[PDB]
């Protein structure tokens, strides 16, 4: 969560109010909510999981807690697969 | 079996089939259709200059004694010369049956008010008018229901924009509540459903 | 002084007979003679033939050159040429 | 919660706050969205 | 000779300062699906939207943004607009032309129709 | 077609000149019930002019049913079923002017 | 030799050789696809339209089997749903479960053809397959997992794009589709394979994510970037350009749009201008109102007339915006109006619409024996004309020959050279190729406007007018003449009587100098008079704005309703979908404010009595989507011989040799972030 040259912080969208905007002033005596957390460092921070078949499947966790099922092929060795819903990264070993 | 499908009923279906072709020989000069549904229901579509004498027939036992006014509706068809299709709902306690009757009218082309048949066509024909532009004929006192009061356009028609084409708001200068054009926040957003494929094969219209 | 004349003819229609044959023999000679005035041919659907000449400073006169016979075109066009 | 305590994740907020309307903390909208339509620079230099 | 413009309650600005447009709406390219393009559409001109201050979401001022009217003939939807005193615009429907297809054609001994790949 | 309540032109003007008497005579009642600040003169001149709106019509159903129309709006300032605020809508005076001339149109915004 | 065979019951007389398809098509039912498409051709892979002929133990395959006499068609048979029914169990069996993320969702023939046609459940209890993605360029995202291998992009590729380079590699369920090497599918219409792919396998990478189907709205219009005239949807979501999608025209752009039309909306969201601004103290443009800036440019009016007041029209102009400037430098007495594209003025000129028009239209090229392409390279200047030509080149075996530099133009075609002097050769019937023409029952020749815009251009016109004319001495209803514009605002500003060129401006340099969305640089200051006043009206700054005194700002081609006239001389008008943005304001609105503040007010106050004004200009402008035309080929012929220019030696070079040349050559172009990636993809 960086902070922009205003003084505001940045959102994970990277929504900043520039010096220009009037709209900055809504936050005069109140506050700009944002949340801390995000989703693109988190979601980085995750270790890639190693797999040795050429396709495995990730429901994200909890089965019907979580995603539909999808089935991610790991071929290429240049590139980890990741998955469409919950982000996570999956390579074969070597 | 077919747990899913709707039961059929054609006892039903043969009973109303009957009774509408009985309604059609008595009242030949008014009645121009009668058809059953699937899920046997009985409509009579009629001229619009037989709603009183129709509905008089059907009110009163020539083996039909529909003495009860379920409702009454327009449906607004732009693309029909008559735009808009009144329909009577009626009920028939002694015979513990229901039949539907139908007419046309257009924006200019007054239609005869049942308030004598049934009495309970006032309120419904006064909406009739403040919604749809329908104009009944002879009733008591047509006026506006569920409309404001200075309200100008027919809305349910179709043309009137959901949103309308008047707001209020109270304005401290005026110390009055006052109309204003409408303008939204947030404008209506039109979704596009429909699929481009066709779903009942059934009732497919021909390609002409 | 002439800016340039536009003529607008029916392709098919009976009146602009007269004005397609203009175009057709005596429009070649008519280009020669103003080499550089403009004489835009146009077409017009359903409606009669008409002759415009925009003058300096944008005023136009139209005549209708509707059932106009070759030679009553050209007379036309000369008297505007002509002024 | 004592007996049976709830599942422990990071982003899980480790101090609630009550409702702050009507105070400096008080939630304010605003949109998340960058600008869609990018203006023309004039240049700088005079031609 | 019908006008209902009066009747109508619509402010006279839409009345007579919008354009209708009255069209067989084109099919989606995106799907091979006809069945949305087998009825006339009624459409206003489209007017300014902008963005609202405080959430960015676009506001209008136009009441008939988002009416749309099917009729099943161009001359129903004709009838409408004048009854109703709009200026329209009727686009004639494009129908897909015929088409003469051949599988045979691929595998053409001498004709250049033969497919490389099947 | 089927005639409303005047199968020619004339009497459906005779309907009109009758709606127009009502509400002329009515509208000093108006101001003193709904304890209006315009004058009569004033509340005349939009009467007028409402009825001037309409001045195009040329067919008799449409007429009958803008004189219908009428009657019931009477109907409701008559009693006191339409409140001030109903009253004083037929006078925008909240709304500010809209210049119609070309160049102001151009500046002011987008809309044809 | 109709036939008759019944769908349903139901009569129908078809041609021998119809398929069941579209036996069906004639009685309105439309039989599921997956892999046929009528562009393309036919495949029979998919298996989806599979039906049921009366008293026929085997189904078949409705797109592949053409109908015999006395055929009872059951469209909807207990075999034929059943059949549909477990086509669709297959297709969805390896499918992923992609569709929250998947972008076709909403408008997927899977989904719509599995809730109409499929079960509601599934019986699949063993995993899925998964493919590797291949790339195939920076505008088609590749998810290969939701191919369901109709093969309908590799035809496509092969048939109508030209490109051999998209195929199926493997056997079974492991067949795949796509380059089997790192190769990239790059041509003027890769774009159409995301449209044409049945699931969202193939999808547009500039639109992924943006939107929802039923979100957006769809505004039916008309393209700028090029000629052709491609008729196109523009989806808009909350007054935001979201995507532009092919219309059909059959005779036009059949269900194609170039890649530039499809992917160059996004420059209209850059670069733009927004506020009037005029110039300070310092030289340094400033935002300033409408009411300053119009002053400003009604004084200087005012104060000059004649030749001192001068425009320059660009590509992207709009017809009633012409008529507006054209009208209001009268009113100043000013006749020099030139558009930015050199078309010959000797001879008629402008005076003949047949002359600067294709009078063979788009759809006539089908008809055509022999076409002789002159300086033009048709794949980059023109896409969907070229498209058209390779479609009849395949189908009607199109014979194709081509004066100028050696270009792939997708299809086979016998280069004469490159030589001008060619033209002299054929003329004379010196050339073997003019046999061929005189042979030819349908000729064409078709010289681009390219060409014409060479320093030799008149000579070259009438040098292909004496061929054209030799081919009608040799042998009515066919034309055989016609020239290629290369710009949208070509066709109208000449009808409306702008003069062809700049040379008039460079001839006598004018005090006042309006540039009505001039970007191409043709007339610069160091050309005219030192103290110039130029005034700028256009949706982007690109080249004349920095240069320009006052800027106005005006609509873009999707911001604005106008009429734009095709090379074939069809007028079509685009509708507003958004707004313009800022202060923009209509172009037509401003010239006539302007006329307002000037003290010369032109007499049209609403867009419609501006048409009434194109219609007194021009007829034929306001009538839409008609190309009647009129053949005075005779006369403009009989005047071009007057005069006797050399042609120079010069090669004839198309400006647009390579498809890096293509992607960025209009002022949208050129702000489109999209279009600068796809040229960087290829020149590197
Ligand atoms: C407090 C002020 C509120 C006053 C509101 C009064 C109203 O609601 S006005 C409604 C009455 N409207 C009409 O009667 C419409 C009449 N339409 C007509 O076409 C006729 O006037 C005719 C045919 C033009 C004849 O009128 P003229 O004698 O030509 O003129
Ligand atoms: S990528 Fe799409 S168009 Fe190509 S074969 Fe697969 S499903 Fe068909
Ligand atoms: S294209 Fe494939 S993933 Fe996308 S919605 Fe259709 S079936 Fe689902
Ligand atoms: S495309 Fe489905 S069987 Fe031919």
């Amino acid at each position: 969560v960086r902070t922009s040259p205003t003084g505001e912080k940045v959102t994970h969208t990277g929504q900043a109010y520039d010096d220009g905007d009037y709209r900055r002033v809504r936050f005069s005596d109140r506050q700009k909510e944002v949340n801390e957390n995000f989703a693109i460092d988190l979601i980085a921070e995750q270790p890639v999981s190693e797999v040795g078949s050429r396709v495995i499947s990730c429901d994200g966790g909890g089965g019907a807690l979580g995603h539909p099922r999808v089935y991610i092929n790991l071929d290429k060795e240049t590139k980890t697969g990741t998955c469409g819903y919950c982000g996570l990264q999956f390579r074969q070993p070597h | 079996t077919r747990p899913t499908i709707r039961p059929r009923n054609d006892v039903v279906h043969k009973q109303l089939s009957a009774f509408g072709q009985y309604v059609a020989e008595i009242l030949p000069k008014y009645v121009q259709q009668v058809q059953v549904s699937c899920f046997n229901e009985l409509e009579i579509f009629i001229h619009p200059d037989g709603v009183i004498p129709v509905l008089t027939f059907l009110r009163d036992h020539t083996n039909a004694q529909f003495k009860s006014l379920a409702d009454l509706t327009a449906v607004d068809v732009p693309t029909r010369q008559n735009r808009f299709e009144i329909v009577y709902n009626l009920l028939s306690l002694r015979f513990n049956s229901r039949i539907r009757v139908k007419t046309y009218t257009d924006e200019l082309t007054p239609i005869e008010s049942s308030v004598t048949v049934y009495k309970a066509a006032n309120w419904y024909e006064r909406e009739i008018w403040d919604m749809f532009g329908v104009f009944f004929a002879n009733h008591p006192d047509l006026r506006r229901i569920l409309t404001d009061y200075g309200f100008e356009g027919h809305p349910f028609r179709k043309d009137f924009p959901l949103s309308g084409y008047v707001e209020l708001r109270y304005d401290d200068e005026v110390k009055r509540v006052v109309a204003e054009p409408v303008e939204l926040a947030q404008e209506f957003r039109k979704f596009d459903l429909n699929s481009p494929w066709e779903a009942f094969p059934a009732y497919r219209q021909p390609p002409e | 002084g002439l800016r340039e004349i536009r003529i607008h003819l029916c392709q098919r229609s009976p009146g602009s007979q007269g004005v397609r044959d203009f175009i057709e023999k005596r429009y070649v000679e008519l280009k020669k003679a103003n080499p550089d005035l403009p004489i835009l041919i146009r077409e017009c659907s359903d409606v009669q033939p008409k002759l415009w000449a925009r003058y300096a400073f944008g005023q136009e006169k139209n005549v209708s050159l509707n059932n106009f016979s070759a030679d009553q075109v050209t007379r036309t066009l000369e008297n505007v040429l002509s002024g | 919660p004592t007996t049976k305590p709830p599942t422990a994740r990071k982003y899980i907020w480790t101090n609630h706050k009550f409702n702050v309307s009507g105070t400096p903390q008080q939630y304010v909208p605003y949109s998340t969205t960058r600008k869609k339509i990018q203006e023309w620079v004039p240049p700088s230099t005079p031609y | 000779k019908l006008d209902i413009t009066t009747l109508t309650g619509v402010p006279e600005e839409h009345i007579k300062t919008r354009k209708v447009r009255i069209f067989v709406p084109a099919r989606n390219n995106m799907q091979s699906g006809v069945n949305n393009t087998k009825k006339w559409k009624m459409e206003f001109d489209t007017r300014e939207r902008w963005e609202n201050p405080l959430m960015g979401w676009s506001s209008t001022a136009d009441p008939l943004s988002n009416l749309v009217l099917t009729f099943s003939t161009k001359e129903d939807a004709v009838a409408f607009a004048e009854k109703n005193g709009w200026s329209f615009d009727v686009e004639e429907r494009k129908v897909p032309k015929p088409k003469s297809k051949s599988y045979g054609a691929n595998f053409s001994w001498n004709k250049r129709t033969r497919v490389s790949t099947k | 077609v089927k005639p409303i309540f005047s199968r020619d032109m004339n009497e459906a003007k005779r309907r009109v000149r009758e709606l127009y008497r009502a509400w002329y005579r009515e509208v000093p009642n108006t101001v003193h019930l709904f304890q209006l600040d315009i004058s009569v003169k004033q509340g005349r001149d939009k009467v007028r002019e409402m009825f001037m709106k309409n001045a195009h019509v040329t067919d008799p159903r449409v007429v009958d049913l803008l004189v219908i129309k009428g009657k019931m709006e009477l109907e409701e300032t008559i009693n006191v079923w339409k409140q001030r605020t109903h009253i004083m809508r037929f006078f925008h005076e909240t709304e500010a002017p809209r210049p119609t001339d070309f160049l102001s149109k151009f500046y002011v915004g987008h809309d044809p | 030799n109709l036939i008759e065979v019944f769908v349903d019951g139901q009569s129908v007389m078809v041609e021998p050789g119809t398929t069941v398809l579209q036996a069906c098509e004639k009685v309105g039912m439309q039989i599921p696809r997956f892999c046929y498409h009528e562009r393309l051709s036919v495949a029979g892979n998919c298996r989806m339209c599979l039906v049921e002929i009366e008293k026929a133990p085997k189904v078949v395959a409705a797109c592949a089997m053409p109908v015999m006499k006395g055929w009872n068609i059951l469209t909807n048979s207990e075999k034929s749903k059943k059949a549909r029914e477990g086509v669709m169990e297959f297709l969805l069996a390896n499918h992923p479960l992609d569709c929250p993320i998947c972008d076709q969702g909403g408008e997927c023939d899977l989904q719509d053809q599995s809730m109409m046609f499929g079960s509601d459940r599934s019986r699949f209890l063993e995993g899925k397959r998964a493919v590797e993605d291949k790339n195939i360029g920076p505008l088609v995202k590749t998810i290969m997992t939701r191919c369901i291998q109709c093969t309908r992009c590799i035809r496509f590729a092969s048939e109508i794009a030209g490109v051999d380079d998209l195929g199926t590699t493997g056997r079974g369920n492991d067949m795949q589709v796509g380059t089997y090497i790192e190769k990239m599918f790059m041509s003027e219409l890769s774009g159409n394979i995301i449209d044409i792919c049945p699931v969202g396998a193939l999808t547009s990478k500039p639109y992924a994510f943006t939107a929802r189907p039923w979100e957006t709205r769809k505004t039916e219009s008309i393209d700028v970037m090029d000629a052709v005239g491609s008729n196109i949807v523009v989806s808009t979501r909350t007054g935001e350009v979201m995507r532009i999608l092919p219309r059909m025209h059959e005779d036009i752009n059949e269900e194609w749009i170039s890649d530039k039309t499809r992917f160059a909306y996004d420059g209209l969201k850059r670069q733009r201008l927004t506020q009037p601004m005029i110039r300070n103290e310092k030289g340094l443009l400033t935002y300033t109102t409408w009411e300053d800036a119009l002053s400003r440019v009604a004084g200087m009016l005012q104060s000059f007339q004649g030749n001192d007041v001068a425009a320059i029209a660009g590509g992207l102009v709009d017809a009633e915006a012409l008529v507006a400037l054209k009208d209001l430098l009268n009113r100043v007495d000013s006749d020099s109006l030139c558009t930015e594209e050199v078309f010959p003025t000797a001879g008629a000129g402008t005076d003949l619409r047949s002359n600067y028009l294709l009078n063979t239209t788009i759809a006539g090229v089908e008809e055509a024996d022999v076409i002789l392409l002159v300086g033009t390279n048709p794949r980059f200047e023109a896409p969907l004309f070229n498209a058209r030509i390779r479609k009849s080149w395949l189908h009607n075996d199109l014979k194709v020959a081509l004066i100028g530099s050696p270009v792939d133009l997708t299809y086979r075609y016998d280069h004469l050279g490159d030589s001008p002097k060619i033209l002299q050769d054929i003329a004379s019937g010196n050339h073997p190729f003019s046999q061929i023409l005189k042979e030819a029952k349908k000729p064409m020749v078709v010289l681009g406007s390219s060409a014409l815009q060479r320093s030799d251009g008149t000579a070259i016109l009438a040098a292909v007018s004496n061929i054209a004319q030799n081919i009608r001495l040799s042998s009515g209803d066919w034309k055989v003449m016609n020239i290629l514009h290369r710009i949208a605002s070509q066709v109208a500003a000449l009808d409306l009587g702008y003069k062809p060129g700049v040379e008039a401006i460079r001839k006598n340099p004018p005090k006042v100098l309006f540039l009505l969305g001039a970007d191409g640089g043709c007339i610069t200051r160091q050309d005219l008079p030192k103290d110039c006043f130029i005034i700028y009206q256009g949706h982007h700054g690109d080249v004349g704005a920095p240069m320009a005194d006052v800027i106005l700002p005006g609509a873009a081609y999707t911001e604005k309703s106008a009429t734009y006239v095709n090379t074939e001389g069809r007028a079509q008008q685009t509708k507003v979908a958004v707004t313009p943005p800022g202060l923009a304001r209509e172009d037509w609105k401003i010239i006539r404010a302007l006329s307002e503040i000037a003290g010369m007010t032109l007499p049209y106050d609403t867009l419609d009595q501006v048409r009434s004004r194109l219609e007194e200009v021009s007829p034929n402008l306001v009538r839409y989507d008609d190309v009647e035309g009129a053949n005075y080929f005779q006369q403009a012929n009989e005047l071009s011989k007057l005069v006797n220019q050399q042609l120079l030696a010069d090669p004839l070079v198309p400006p647009q040799l390579t498809i890096k040349d293509f992607y960025m050559t209009d002022s949208i172009s050129r702000a489109s972030q999209t279009m600068a990636k796809c040229v960087k993809a290829v020149t590197e």
